[PDB]
DNA sequence: CCTTGGCGGTTAAAACGCGGGGGACAGCGCGTACGTGCGTTTAAGCGGTGCTAGAGCTGTCTACGACCAATTGAGCGGCCTCGGCACCGGGATTCTGA
DNA sequence: TCAGAATCCCGGTGCCGAGGCCGCTCAATTGGTCGTAGACAGCTCTAGCACCGCTTAAACGCACGTACGCGCTGTCCCCCGCGTTTTAACCGCCAAGG
């Protein structure tokens, strides 16, 4: 039975920042775990924020607040910048 | 410089509660910095929660949530 | 209170506080410092000293994970 | 010919901080787990489960010995002693 | 017709994230921008870590990325270490570190 | 008595990786007990998950969840 | 609303001639809320690994067994079982 | 009649039912879950209050105070393990002095 | 599907003895850092009086997401493919120790 | 100095694991309907913030002594490095049946 993964996407990301570089299967598994863990952390924080203000809808504002709470230092700044750039391009 | 408001005998008092007999002369300057870092972290998270909540007043529940985020649950101010 | 206001001015200008919001901060800070000293005293005793030293404080924070 | 006491100790430190292999032997570790898992009688195990238990255990032991070494150095000693482990596990919160 | 990922200019799939949010018991409703934002963040983190992994590989004269390289890439960066300070990586080893008092 | 199977060379090698230069003759009985306690906790949690799942075989995902419960978060096994 | 009157009702059964302050009442309120959140969250986790829609008494019992210590969990399970038996019988 | 009266409990089953159905935990809830959880909460509450009342009687008092709660929780082997990461306001610490400091 | 179980051979590994250097330990004289004590000064809390920023509680309504049908192409998989890398070997270079 | 034990270096062998290509589920996109969530408009008022006189709780400078932090010495407890002996960790082929 088929199962979801992130391997092709991770490989596509890798082929952009290092045009000549391979990645082992164990590393791909570690990357899958990392993506899943960060996804769970951000989603859980966002769902927790959505309940303090009694909101039915989780929006990009809540997601941004969760990312800002969760990432330290300039990494959060760059994450917010990238997310805002993508959301801005999505609407147009 | 309001960090000097946390007095030498106040820090001695905290050490007495902690069970310390004899205090060196630099413990005070170390403790001031430790407290400053801890308070900066907690206040940062609390103000973040407030700015998300669109409030200008900083509630006590925001402080409680920030402490829960740090991992120090506080009973009494709920 | 003055210290908290001063260090909060760095994140958002023109804020306002609740009394319980400051009381909780004080409680947490006192508990944290008491725990830190409780561990530091054990460090100093393990060092076969009575007097308590900043190297003991730093060791306590390092082993605790701060 | 003899290398002076401590020299080969440093050599081993270097080589074992360079390598990434497992240090504990699989068959004894397996027998230990299947002995102390007797909770529920007549159990069965996936191999990856024991493979993960060994990784977690060796990571935990290394992380404990690092703080043990820190305590021993703080005590102005080279030799680690069980009181150092006890202090480490007391400050760690166990 | 174009995919939402193509419409947003990202490499991670928007739609799968959307489904995982709506099938994860987080809230009653999910906003239409949330998955785009989250995918952008995840793609940025992926690229950030892979850049250091590839640098570690080039430093160790290798073509493939291995868990040892991931361990070095994570533990040699301060922000990533703080973000993953409670994560154990299999077959990742440790960092070379000898105290200055143990050696003459 | 399989706890004696964690041999003195094995513990020495682990200490060498930890950065220890000189090892006391009493470290091993302590290390064995600590390892036994840790394994007992993790295996107890894993067996609990298994018994809830109605399975004879203890899976690796059960071990991963048991470690996540205690705050270890092992990567590489799904 | 809170659990104050119910805490009073519990207190008057184990210590008849005693009182309790409002600060202690608030602390007990926080304690009840915290344990409720912990158990509910653990059960919600358990219900997802097996891909089931419904949180059942079995799920709550599993969460209790995972969360409480040894001697406490046995009595907790016994009390819950007795109550859920009396609920139907 | 109230479900609590059927179950023989003291904590309200119905409010627990509502909170489970309201707090976004799952798609469905079985009828026995709130009764079970209420029994557990009642038992824990009764244990805490019993030890608090003992600590209060030990000091010639008739009103339970946060210091009494602190002593009751910290003077127990398992409750300390359950509430190890919890700070109680106006609670204080346990009196103890290390044996290498007394003359 | 794959876990537990079995017989068998190879040799990496753990345990046992020994020499003797490393450092753990008790003990001593010494210097001054921190204490007990104590006058003078700062400004921490009280309470009283007052203003109002901003939290809080009523009403709109349309922007937004959930849900539904139909279409179809993106992602997981199976199967060959082939080269990055470990392994093994001969040799020169580093480094330690007396 | 200089023996001699570790380690790095250049080179050949060949394999197994990282990958391309081809198939085809299922799940992602678009068009469209509908209910209502919550952004917005509006009215209400209470803890927080500010100023002031006041009592006095408390911090701090200074005096001065002995507790105790520290450098140094002698010595013997034990741990490392190496050699010898015993053995089970590991790899391989094979089977029942959970």
């Amino acid at each position: 039975t088929r199962k979801e993964s992130y391997a092709i996407y991770v490989y596509k990301v890798l082929k952009q920042v290092h045009p000549d570089t391979g990645i082992s299967s164990k590393a791909m598994s570690i990357m899958n775990s990392f993506v899943n863990d960060v996804f769970e952390r951000i989603a859980g924080e966002a769902s927790r924020l959505a309940h303090y203000n009694k909101r039915s809808t989780i929006t990009s504002r809540e997601i941004q607040t969760a990312v800002r709470l969760l990432l330290p230092g300039e990494l959060a700044k760059h994450a917010v910048s990238e997310g805002t750039k993508a959301v801005t391009k999505y609407t147009s | 410089d309001n960090i000097q408001g946390i007095t030498k005998p106040a820090i001695r008092r905290l050490a007495r509660r902690g069970g310390v007999k004899r205090i060196s002369g630099l413990i005070y300057e170390e403790t001031r910095g430790v407290l400053k870092v801890f308070l900066e972290n907690v206040i940062r998270d609390a103000v973040t929660y407030t700015e998300h909540a669109k409030r200008k007043t900083v509630t006590a529940m925001d402080v409680v949530y920030a402490l829960k985020r740090q991992g120090r649950t506080l009973y009494g101010f709920g | 209170q003055r210290l908290v206001r001063e260090i909060a001015q760095d994140f958002k200008t023109d804020l306002r506080f609740q009394s319980s919001a400051v009381m909780a901060l004080q409680e947490a800070s006192e508990a944290y410092l008491v725990a830190l000293f409780e561990d530091t005293n054990l460090c100093a005793i393990h060092a076969k000293r009575v007097t308590i030293m900043p190297k003991d404080i730093q060791l306590a924070r390092r082993i605790r994970g701060e | 010919h003899r290398y002076r006491p401590g020299t080969v100790a440093l050599r081993e430190i270097r080589r074992y901080q360079k390598s990434t292999e497992l240090l504990i032997r699989k068959l004894p570790f397996q027998r230990l787990v299947r002995e102390i898992a007797q909770f529920k009688t007549d159990l069965r195990f996936q191999s990856s489960a024991v493979m993960a238990l060994q990784e977690a255990s060796e990571a935990y032991l290394v992380a404990l010995f690092e703080d043990t070494n820190l305590c021993a150095i703080h005590a102005k000693r080279v030799t680690i002693m069980p009181k150092d482990i006890q202090l480490a596990r007391r400050i760690r919160g166990e | 017709a174009k995919t939402r990922s193509s419409r947003a200019g990202l490499q991670f799939p928007v739609g799968r994230v959307h489904r995982l949010l709506r099938k994860g018991n987080y809230a009653e409703r999910v906003g239409a921008g949330a998955p785009v934002y989250l995918a952008a963040v995840l793609e940025y983190l992926t690229a950030e870590i892979l850049e250091l992994a590839g640098n570690a590989a080039r430093d160790n004269k290798k073509t493939r990325i291995i868990p040892r390289h991931l361990q070095l890439a994570v533990r040699n960066d301060e922000e990533l270490n703080k973000l993953l300070g409670r994560v154990t990586i299999a077959q990742g080893g440790v960092l070379p570190n000898i105290q200055s008092v143990l050696l003459p």
